[PDB]
């Protein structure tokens, strides 16, 4: 029967199905009844080369196939036909056999007594968690943007400072340079007056230099310091993805049990 | 701040100068003091210190100095204050001046328009980004040369160019409040040196040009002056040429031909019913407020191989190993890199990755090898990569992503090693790929770094020309129909997010000659070629290179991620430039800005488009401007954008003084709500207001928030603030309030003060998108001729999450009006509150008109928000004026909270529908108002292409609410565009019947 079948899953809709043949294998094959939401009118979607290819299943007679020249009685007949041989003798392009299905129950992990305290208690308790960790997650995201942009506020200043002591060296360098001979100048004519005026003033260029300097490492220690807390918030993020999606899918799964029944009673006590 | 870590500089302040000769300066000197004041005081002050021999004459020499943006800036500009330099430390290093002063001064303002120096281009490795800058200049000097043709018209036509609709033809509602087919219009003419004026009315045809306008006026003043026709006549042609029409109030003219029913002010009046105010001006005072600006060429503007289709090799890529990733390792088992060749988001084929590597050694030196031969690689093709962690089930994680294109800007093939740093994977994407982002390496440093090697195939590989393409296509095709004719028309209907199968795509490759026969089918065609094959992206080229040109709402199509061929997107252009008016292109330069983050390169067809529009249409060039400077911050686009900004203030000419004046009211506002965001959250309401009153009234802040053009319409000149009326506001993120006098000579007519909400704190580009999107819907509604009144009030995103709102002069929240009224019930508000405020503003005859308006906008916005999904507001998020016209407010808010009803329509509207009756929802006034809704739902639908494509060419902002096709598809539901129209119809009635919850 197609009612029981693995492959069909019913009125899914098409991002539905696009997250389940997410980075799978060529050959994962699943079936729907048609976006159109028109009665006995269905589609299969299956990966090739990257692409979830979709293909219209015609129908007339009562008969069945996905091609003008129609044939078959079911579409169970039609699948498990290309399940076993080529489906390239139609569309040739693509060869891939309709290898791997994925179903709407085989994977109800709930271990033990199916009591309905397994969606009334754990449903609420890993939603619970689920909530927790992704406001963690948002907080961690929050500072990570907070410390990405003080970071680069740090950096051109340091730059700057980096222009600032450029220029301050040039500084040093030039009064050197037109200085020299006129110490060796007042040196002779034994006026050392004027020998202390300039290095009077020199000295003080070479003490707000140092001044700037100064600020400048002390700046380069508070960036050494965010800039690694800064990787700290992103590794603790990476961690905590691959959690919040393991969860998360638990979350979601855990409402089988709520849809096997089909009614919001279950969850409206929450 | 005036000074790094400092807000302000108190009135006086030391300045280290540095002299040529070697000795240091300590100058006191005023905070305003100019550096002409500063120089001049410096040399007489060096007097006083060793080797005052050495120095040159004072004239010989300028300042430079680093400011806060790390950039040794040379102070040409000595005119400048002390404070407004942007320093990083209070000093001045003395220089003899080199190059040319003109350019450094012009550079300087280009800087602070941009927000970044204009000497970081400069220093720019990249070939691409260097010959952009030179190559440009050309559509630089097109725009500059074509304005400046028709001096001084065509210059007026720049600054002031007409605000018109894009078809001159009325609609039958819009005809019908015309007397006889006329309009009743006034002239005034400021008549009087102290100013006083005078008024002529009117009765003229609605599609009179303005110069038949000054002949009516001229007529009928001469009517007892006894002029023969030909004295008539000349008096006529006097005034025809000597004066011109202007809005009384705002700067808008009347200066090219379309008839006066079609510029957007008097479709307005008659739509509205009021009254058309109009300025006779003289032409001589127009053109001199119009100062002559030259455009100049920069400095850095003037100072073997073998084809792919040869290669006979399939594509490979060594990866080598990966630096700077931060990833717990006792946490998280191992890493690996994912790889996919795409064209657009299809992979070309399929993906292949690394192997698994301990986490603390990130090296693979590995060659992957893909499914694609070399020859079959289309010229738009893109490797996209990732670093993916995994962690019982095995489940993986993104860590950083990076995009590479295959071919160059000069269409060369890449070879031999590279390293590019990846950028962070966005918030809330588990996809393990990012082909929608961006191409290009990561400018922050301390990032992870990736490296690759392509192959060298022992010379440089171009792609092959159009030459060879065009033969091939001739050598693969030779290797009517009626049914198949209502099945392509079939397909042309459906959205272009409509689910399209195998069968239907190679059916139209098949059919692909015959598509040139519906050529709306066109990029269902092209998601149709398989462009991992030579042989058909060939043959595909010879089809578009012929195709029929389609109407812009579908070219547009064309330019988002799904279409990234050049030949495709070259055809989508100059469909824009020979079918898209001014009008439209003004409405979606939202769309049309943000898809060039989808161009492959900086030079390319669509942003030498835009750019050309910019700069020969003022009004458009004010958002063009605007909306690329509000993503500065962004990294992903700050190059892109920020050259493409360079060159447009480089050549806008002097809107340019004027967009700094803007800049800089932005830069004060945004300082003090900082301020008052963290200095002083701390503190009380009061407190706050007390130190906001006392920094506006000081002087500095007054001259640059005073006299400037408002961001959201420039048209409205700010003149005096109304400090009297200015505050903060009681959201958290505390805005301010701010209302300025209106200058205009007859601001009376339109209004005396104009008031504006700035927010420093909240992302305001929902609201522009969801606001633009509304207005969309008004302009379908109206040219369908339902008179559906909605309130797209004006918002404008200036940076990250900074902003401006227009506010709606009397108006109010539903709550604000509950609160205006008493209790009925227990506890419980009276539902009847809102209908007796308005007959209380709405006071006899009136009383319908006001019944009425609220009616059909409150249809519109329970229509719009219902598609939207922006289903249940708050009463506080809902307004309504005196008017009777209600608007909802505050869309980021709700999408910003959403992380039961359709729409809402709570009884005190259902009240005031029906005027007050008895089960209100059985009477004829609600009969006819879900019969408006009815209609304009389907109305809607009609166009449901339009919308899909404008949030389709939205994804790359960075929106978080729109990050996937997926995210769209939600209004594929509530337009229910897998079913018929009765079937959709069936679906929102059966949908407001959940509003009313059938009792
Ligand atoms: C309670 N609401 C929902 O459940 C809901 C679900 N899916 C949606 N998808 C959707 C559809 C059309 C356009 C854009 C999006 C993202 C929306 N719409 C928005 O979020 C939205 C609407 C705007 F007008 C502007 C901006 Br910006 C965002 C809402």
């Amino acid at each position: 029967s197609l009612q029981d079948a693995e492959w069909y899953w019913g009125d899914i809709s098409r991002e539905e199905v696009n997250e389940k043949l997410r980075d799978t294998a060529d050959g994962t094959f699943l079936v729907r009844d048609a976006s159109t939401k028109m009665h006995g009118d269905y589609t299969l979607t299956l990966r090739k080369g990257g692409n979830n290819k979709l293909i219209k299943i015609f129908h007339r007679d009562g008969k069945y196939g996905f091609s003008d020249p129609l044939t078959f009685s079911s579409v169970v007949e039609l699948i498990n036909h290309y399940r076993n041989e080529s489906l390239a003798q139609y569309n040739p392009k693509l060869d891939v056999k309709l290898l791997y299905p994925v179903s709407k129950y085989q994977q109800d992990q709930v271990v033990k007594e199916d009591n309905i305290e397994a969606v009334g208690k754990k449903l609420h308790e890993y939603n619970t968690q689920f909530q927790e960790k992704s406001r963690e997650y948002d907080r961690l995201y929050e500072e990570y943007t907070r410390t990405s942009q003080e970071i680069q506020m740090k950096r051109t200043a340091i730059e700057a400072f980096n222009e600032t002591i450029k220029i301050f060296e040039e500084q040093c360098q030039t009064q050197e340079r037109y200085s020299k001979e006129y110490i060796e100048k007042f040196k002779r004519e034994g006026n050392e007056k004027e020998i202390q005026r300039i290095m009077h003033n020199y000295d003080k260029l070479k003490s707000r230099i140092s001044e700037i300097i100064d600020s400048r490492r002390r700046l380069e220690e508070d960036l050494k310091k965010q800039a690694a807390e800064y990787r700290e918030i992103d590794k603790r993020m990476n961690s905590i993805k691959p959690d919040l999606i393991q969860l998360r899918k638990t979350r979601d799964q855990y409402l089988m049990w709520l849809t096997q029944k089909g009614v919001r009673q279950k969850k409206l006590n929450e | 701040g005036e000074l790094w870590g400092i807000h302000l500089m108190p009135p006086r302040i030391l300045v280290e100068c540095l002299l040529p000769n070697g000795m240091i300066v300590t100058l006191e000197c005023l905070r305003e003091a100019t550096l002409i004041t500063i120089k001049h005081e410096l040399f007489k002050e060096a007097r006083k210190y060793p080797l005052h021999q050495l120095l040159q004459d004072e004239s010989s020499y300028i300042f430079v100095s680093v400011t806060q943006e790390a950039e040794r800036e040379e102070f040409f500009d000595e005119t400048r204050r002390l404070c407004d330099l942007r320093l990083f430390q209070p000093f001045l290093k003395v220089i003899e001046p080199v190059g040319n002063r003109e350019e450094k001064i012009l550079n300087r303002e280009i800087g602070f328009a941009i927000g970044m120096p204009v000497c970081e281009f400069d220093m720019v490795k990249d070939p691409e980004v260097q010959d952009f800058r030179r190559n440009i200049l050309n559509v630089c000097k097109e725009a500059v040369d074509l304005r400046d043709l028709n001096s001084p018209h065509s210059r007026a036509m720049y600054v002031y160019p007409p605000n018109v609709e894009s078809s001159p033809e009325l609609p039958k509602h819009i005809y019908n409040k015309l007397d006889k087919g006329q309009i009743i219009v006034v002239i005034w003419v400021i008549v009087s040196p102290n100013n006083d004026k005078q008024k002529y009315t009117l009765k003229i045809n609605h599609d009179c040009v303005p110069e038949q306008v000054i002949a009516e006026a001229i007529r009928k003043k001469t009517r007892s002056m006894l002029l023969s026709s030909e004295q008539l006549k000349l008096c006529v042609l006097e005034y025809q040429g000597k004066y011109i029409l202007k809005v009384c109030g705002c700067d808008e003219y009347f200066l090219e031909k379309y008839p006066l029913s079609q510029y957007k002010y008097i479709r307005s009046c008659i739509m509205l019913g009021r009254m058309p105010n109009l300025m006779l001006m003289a032409k001589e005072s127009l053109y001199s407020q119009l100062p002559m600006d030259c455009f100049t060429m920069p400095s850095y503007s003037r100072r073997s191989t073998k084809s792919l289709w040869v290669i006979n090799s399939a594509l490979r890529i060594k990866i080598l190993c990966a630096t700077y990733v931060n990833v717990n390792i006792r946490d998280i088992d191992k890493i690996y890199v994912r790889t996919g060749i795409y064209h657009g988001g299809e992979p070309l084929c399929d993906n292949v990755n690394t192997q698994r590597v301990p986490c603390s050694n990130p090296r693979w030196n590995e060659w992957l090898n893909y499914d694609i031969y070399i020859p079959d690689l289309p010229r738009a093709a893109r490797l996209c990569l990732s670093i993916c962690s995994v962690k019982a089930k095995e489940e993986h994680c993104p860590l950083a992503w990076g995009n590479i294109n295959l071919f160059d800007y000069t269409d060369t093939l890449v070879s031999g090693k590279m390293a590019l740093n990846l950028w962070p994977v966005p918030h809330g994407l588990e996809d393990l790929l990012n082909p929608i982002g961006v191409t290009g390496s990561n400018p922050n440093k301390e990032t992870p770094c990736l490296e690759l090697e392509f192959d060298w195939f022992s010379s440089v590989v171009k792609f092959p020309d159009m030459s060879v393409i065009e033969e091939h296509a001739n050598w693969s095709v030779s290797r009517l129909r009626e049914n198949d004719k209502e099945q392509l028309k079939a397909i042309s209907t459906r959205d272009p997010l409509s689910e399209i199968t195998e069968q239907e795509k190679d059916f139209l490759w098949s059919h692909r000659h015959y598509c040139v026969t519906i050529p709306e089918i066109l990029p269902k065609l092209l998601l149709s070629v398989k462009w991992n094959s030579r042989d058909e992206v060939a043959q595909m080229y010879c089809l578009v290179k012929d195709w029929p040109p389609i109407k812009p709402e579908q070219a547009m199509e064309l330019l988002d991620c799904n279409y990234p061929d050049p030949m495709v997107r070259g055809f989508a252009v100059r469909c824009l430039e020979k079918y898209l008016t001014d009008d439209k292109l003004s409405q979606y330069l939202i769309q049309l800005v943000q898809v060039l983050k989808y161009e492959q390169y900086l030079d390319n067809l669509l942003v030498r488009f835009l750019l050309k529009k910019a700069l020969t249409n003022q009004r458009i060039g004010h958002f063009f401007f605007w909306h690329l400077k509000s993503e500065m911050h962004n990294k992903t686009v700050s190059q892109r954008f920020g050259l493409l900004l360079e060159s447009y203030c480089r050549a806008c000419g002097m809107y340019l003084k004027h967009l700094n004046r803007q800049v800089e009211a932005m830069e004060k506002l945004i300082n003090l709500t900082d301020i008052l965001k963290q200095e002083k959250k701390d503190e009380t309401q009061k407190v706050q207001m007390k130190f906001l009153v006392e920094q506006m009234r000081r002087p500095d802040f007054m001259d640059a928030l005073q006299g400037f053009l408002s961001p959201l319409n420039p048209a409205h000149q700010l003149g005096n603030l109304r400090l009297e009326e200015c505050r903060i506001m009681s959201s958290a993120k505390r805005p301010l309030w701010l209302n300025w006098e209106n200058p205009d000579i007859m601001s009376e007519l339109l209004f005396q003060n104009n008031e504006i909400i700035f927010k420093n704190g909240d992302d305001l580009r929902q609201d522009m998108l969801t606001l633009q999107i509304i207005r969309i819907m008004e302009n379908i509604w109206q040219n369908q001729g339902l008179d559906l009144r909605m309130l797209p009030y004006g918002c404008l995103s200036i940076g990250d999450c900074v902003g401006l709102i227009e506010v709606v002069r009397n108006s109010h929240t539903i709550m604000q009006i509950q609160c205006k009224g008493g209790l009925k019930g227990a506890l419980q508000f009276n539902s009847h509150t809102l209908h007796q405020w308005l007959k209380d503003k709405n006071k006899g005859e009136i009383y319908d008109a006001a019944i009425d308006l609220f009616t059909r906008s409150c249809a519109g916005y329970c229509v719009a928000t219902f598609i939207l999904g922006i289903g249940d507001r708050h009463n506080s998020n809902i307004m309504v004026k005196d008017d009777g016209q209600l608007f909802h407010i505050d869309f980021g808010h709700f999408l910003d909270h959403k992380k039961r009803v359709p729409f809402v329509l709570t009884q005190d509207f259902l009240i005031v529908i029906s005027k007050g009756a008895q089960e209100c929802t059985k009477t004829r006034e609600f009969e006819r108002f879900q019969e408006m809704c009815y209609k304009a739902y389907l109305a809607i639908r009609q166009h449901a292409n339009l919308f899909i494509n404008l949030f389709s060419m939205m994804l790359g902002s960075g929106m978080p609410e729109l990050q996937s096709f997926d995210d769209i598809a939600y209004i594929r539901k509530t337009l229910a565009l897998d079913k018929t129209e009765q079937e959709a119809l069936e679906y929102f009635m059966k949908q407001m019947n959940d509003a009313h919850h059938g009792g």
